[PDB]
């Protein structure tokens, strides 16, 4: 697949696997993501600082939501201006 | 004759990467945390660790239930003193894995359980950044078309 | 592929040589040199074969002396004179050295150095049995002696006593 | 014809296939072998490494199963080896509630 485009937004094909996905799946997504990842950090790290013996696994794997939360809102935006 | 690689294998760009992150880099620095946590903390904390031995010789009394189990904080108690005195175990700890920044006041160097745990750490990025392209399966990304498309819609490049 | 019967074999493998079982989920042999990939794998066999027979056999019998007297395996190899050792080396040594040309050559057939002195594979069917059969062996041992020494390892008792 | 949300047409259908008959299998064996927690613990931790090491290798060679699939040289859940699918549903939706 050639994935160069010209204008101003991508051909949905650049985001692989979720080429297909409606965009309200991505821009609903994005937020739950980023509220979720948002309160993983907090709990860790902001309320109350971190020890050896406060690590919780799970808030770690939820801090990855905040990185991941900014390619689905991306995703979104491209689905949303393709009409998906 | 039988044995010179295809132009194609040289240009083979995304499994080249994929085993150098992972495996070059990613388990050698792993394998590295490994003598350090066998070999070399021990070694700093008197105890004779070779090649004989070492099959026989728990890096940690604990062993691997901790690991296997989740207790990865068992690992972290029992740093080697501020008093401890390198290559003896006055002083010495029981940790293999620490995070407690500065010197070890005697040697004026970085503590070598914080070396371990950069090492192991790096280690699981590295070898997960290695599995980022596209080889055999189908899964991950194609270094050409990462690069196609990277085009800033307001045309400025 | 038959060993994997649900995926497919790759296309070096088609079943003809000795030992296709259509096995290289990873398609190693895509990349590699097959013919000398079959002559590692047949010299691998060979070792581990003698190997798994030496284990269990001087466990048991043993030559006269103190020296050659030790059960375990993995201890005899401090007790036996070095100089018995270079001796074996040095015989290892001339086979692969004069063995050495073949194995880059790749005129003769993998693992074939024209060692037949009984003649015991007369016909061509018959030495396509053994063949196979070398292999199987040879495949088995391999597996098994790696028990036998990561056994003695673990727990430190010969593969009879244990 | 049971897709209200929609994701065969999202998804390959016959990559849901092999997910489908995967949890089917899992749980049936699950739903049995909880009527043949403590258990988690009690078992030493080395017989359940060689348990991980052995679902490890199957799941890597179903990677490569999997392509087969998607390429259309194998059937979704075919390892050579209805009343499953339907019998494996119930038996999912029973090792939730067992759990
Ligand atoms: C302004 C900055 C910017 C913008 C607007 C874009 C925009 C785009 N990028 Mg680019 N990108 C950028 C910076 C940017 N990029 C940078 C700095 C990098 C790193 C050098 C990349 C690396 C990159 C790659 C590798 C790819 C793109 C792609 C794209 C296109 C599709 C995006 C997508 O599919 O999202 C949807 C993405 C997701 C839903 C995934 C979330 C993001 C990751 C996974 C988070 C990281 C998580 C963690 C570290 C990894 C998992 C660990 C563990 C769980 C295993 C889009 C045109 C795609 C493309 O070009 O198509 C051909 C593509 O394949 N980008
Ligand atoms: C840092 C930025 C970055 C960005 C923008 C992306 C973006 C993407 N990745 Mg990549 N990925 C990344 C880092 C990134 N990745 C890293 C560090 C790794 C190593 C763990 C991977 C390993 C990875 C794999 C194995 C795959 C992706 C895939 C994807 C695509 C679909 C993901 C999705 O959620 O759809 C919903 C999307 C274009 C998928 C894809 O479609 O690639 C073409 C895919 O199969 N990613
Ligand atoms: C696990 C798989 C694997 C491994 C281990 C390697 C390893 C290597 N390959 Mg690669 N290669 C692979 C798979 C692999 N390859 C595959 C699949 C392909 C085909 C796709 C290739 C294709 C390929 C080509 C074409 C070439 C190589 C080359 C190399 C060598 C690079 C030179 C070197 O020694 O860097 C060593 C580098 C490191 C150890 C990384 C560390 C350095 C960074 C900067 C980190 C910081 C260092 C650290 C602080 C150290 C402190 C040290 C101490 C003094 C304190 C290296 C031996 C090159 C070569 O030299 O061949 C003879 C070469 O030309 N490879
Ligand atoms: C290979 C990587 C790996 C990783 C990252 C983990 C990580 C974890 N394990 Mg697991 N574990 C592993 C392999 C791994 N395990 C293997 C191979 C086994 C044998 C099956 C187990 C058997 C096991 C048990 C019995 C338990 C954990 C538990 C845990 C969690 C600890 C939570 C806590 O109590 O504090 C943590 C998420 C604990 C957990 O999940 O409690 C909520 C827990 O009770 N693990
Ligand atoms: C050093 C040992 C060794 C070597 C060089 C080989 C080499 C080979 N095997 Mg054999 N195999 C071996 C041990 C070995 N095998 C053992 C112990 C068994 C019993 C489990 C088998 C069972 C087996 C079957 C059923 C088949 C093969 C086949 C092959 C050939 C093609 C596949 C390949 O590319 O493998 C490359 C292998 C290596 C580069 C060495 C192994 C490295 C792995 C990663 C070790 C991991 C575990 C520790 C190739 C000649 C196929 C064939 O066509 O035979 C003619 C075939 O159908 N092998
Ligand atoms: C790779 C194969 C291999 C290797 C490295 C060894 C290595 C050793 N053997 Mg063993 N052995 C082997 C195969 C092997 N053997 C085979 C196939 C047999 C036939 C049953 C024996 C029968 C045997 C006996 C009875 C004794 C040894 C003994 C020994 C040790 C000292 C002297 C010696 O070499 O006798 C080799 C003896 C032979 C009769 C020649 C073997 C035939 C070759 C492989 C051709 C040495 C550690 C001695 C020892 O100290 O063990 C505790 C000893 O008493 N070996
Ligand atoms: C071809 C002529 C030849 C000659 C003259 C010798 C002579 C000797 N061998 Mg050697 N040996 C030979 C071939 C030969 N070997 C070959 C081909 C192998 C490999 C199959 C060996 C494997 C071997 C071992 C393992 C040992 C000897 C040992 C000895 C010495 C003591 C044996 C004795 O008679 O009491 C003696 C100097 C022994 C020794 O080194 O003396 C302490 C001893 O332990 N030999
Ligand atoms: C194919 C060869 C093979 C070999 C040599 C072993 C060997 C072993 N297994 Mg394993 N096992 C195997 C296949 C094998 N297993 C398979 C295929 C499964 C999945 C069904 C298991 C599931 C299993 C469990 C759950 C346990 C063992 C345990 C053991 C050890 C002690 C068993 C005993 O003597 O009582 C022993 C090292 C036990 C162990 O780890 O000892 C502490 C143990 O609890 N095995
Ligand atoms: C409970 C009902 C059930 C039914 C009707 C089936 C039916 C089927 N299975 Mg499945 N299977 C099941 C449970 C079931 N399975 C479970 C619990 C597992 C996990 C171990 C599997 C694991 C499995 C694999 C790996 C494979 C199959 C395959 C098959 C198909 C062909 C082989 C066969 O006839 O064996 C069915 C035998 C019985 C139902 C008798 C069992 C009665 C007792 C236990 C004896 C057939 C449609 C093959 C297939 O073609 O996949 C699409 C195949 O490769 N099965
Ligand atoms: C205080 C305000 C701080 C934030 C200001 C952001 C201005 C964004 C301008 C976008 C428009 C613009 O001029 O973009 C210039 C360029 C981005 O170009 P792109 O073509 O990627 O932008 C396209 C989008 O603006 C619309 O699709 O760089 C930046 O925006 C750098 C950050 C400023």
């Amino acid at each position: 697949k050639d994935t160069f485009w010209t204008g101003k937004v991508p051909p949905s094909t650049v985001l692989g696997i979720g080429e297909k996905v409606p965009s309200a799946a991505y821009i609903i997504s994005s937020v739950v993501c980023l509220l979720v990842g948002s309160y993983c950090v907090y709990e860790s790290n902001l309320l109350s600082p971190l020890t050896v013996t406060t690590i919780n696994p799970l808030y770690v794997l939820g801090s990855l939501l905040v990185p991941y939360s900014w390619g689905l809102h991306v995703a979104g935006w491209i689905q949303l201006k393709n009409g998906k | 004759p039988k044995f010179k690689p295809s132009l194609a294998w040289f240009k083979n760009n995304e499994s080249r990467l994929n085993h150098h992150l992972a495996g070059l880099f990613g388990v050698s620095s792993l394998a590295w945390a490994g003598h350090l946590v066998h070999v070399a903390i021990p070694e700093a904390r008197g105890q004779h660790v070779g090649w004989d031995n070492f099959l026989s010789t728990k890096p940690h009394p604990a062993g691997l239930e901790p690991f296997f189990k989740g207790q990865w904080s068992v690992y972290a108690d029992g740093p080697d003193s501020m008093n401890h005195v390198f290559n003896t175990s006055e002083g010495a700890g029981k940790a293999i894995l620490t995070f407690l920044g500065g010197f070890h006041p005697q040697t004026k160097s970085l503590w070598l359980t914080d070396i371990a745990h950069h090492h192991l750490a790096i280690a699981v990025i590295f070898i997960i950044a290695g599995h980022m392209y596209r080889t055999n399966w189908s899964i991950g990304h194609s270094l050409k078309e990462i690069l196609d498309a990277h085009r800033a819609p307001g045309g400025r490049l | 592929s038959r060993a994997l019967p649900f995926l497919e074999a790759p296309k070096k493998l088609d079943g003809k040589i000795p030992g296709d079982a259509g096995f290289d989920p990873l398609y190693i042999s895509d990349n590699m040199n097959l013919d000398y990939l079959r002559a590692s794998e047949i010299k691998h066999c060979r070792v581990a074969m003698l190997a798994a027979l030496g284990y269990i056999t001087q466990e048991f019998f043993h030559l006269p002396g103190d020296v050659f007297n030790e059960k375990h395996a993995l201890a005899a190899i401090h007790k036996v004179p070095i100089e018995g050792w270079i001796q074996i080396i040095l015989f290892i040594s001339l086979v692969e050295i004069a063995t050495f040309r073949t194995t880059f050559s790749f005129d003769r057939e993998p693992g074939d150095f024209g060692f037949d002195p009984l003649g015991l594979a007369k016909s061509p069917q018959l030495r396509r049995r053994y063949q196979e059969s070398e292999i199987r062996n040879g495949r088995l041992a391999m597996i098994a002696v790696i028990g036998f020494i990561v056994q003695e390892l673990v727990t430190g008792k010969s593969v009879v006593e244990q | 014809g049971f897709d209200p949300l929609g994701f065969s047409t999202i998804i390959d259908l016959r990559y849901l296939r092999e997910s489908e008959l995967k949890h089917c299998r899992i749980a049936m064996l699950a739903v049995v072998g909880f009527i043949v927690m403590q258990a988690i613990g009690q078992v030493p931790i080395s017989g359940w490494i060689q348990i991980f090491l052995l679902v490890a290798i199957l799941e890597m060679i179903d990677i490569a199963a999997i392509k087969e699939t998607l390429q259309g040289n194998r059937e979704p859940g075919y390892f050579g080896f209805l009343s499953e699918l339907k019998n494996g549903r119930l038996a999912m939706i029973a090792s939730i509630a067992f759990m």
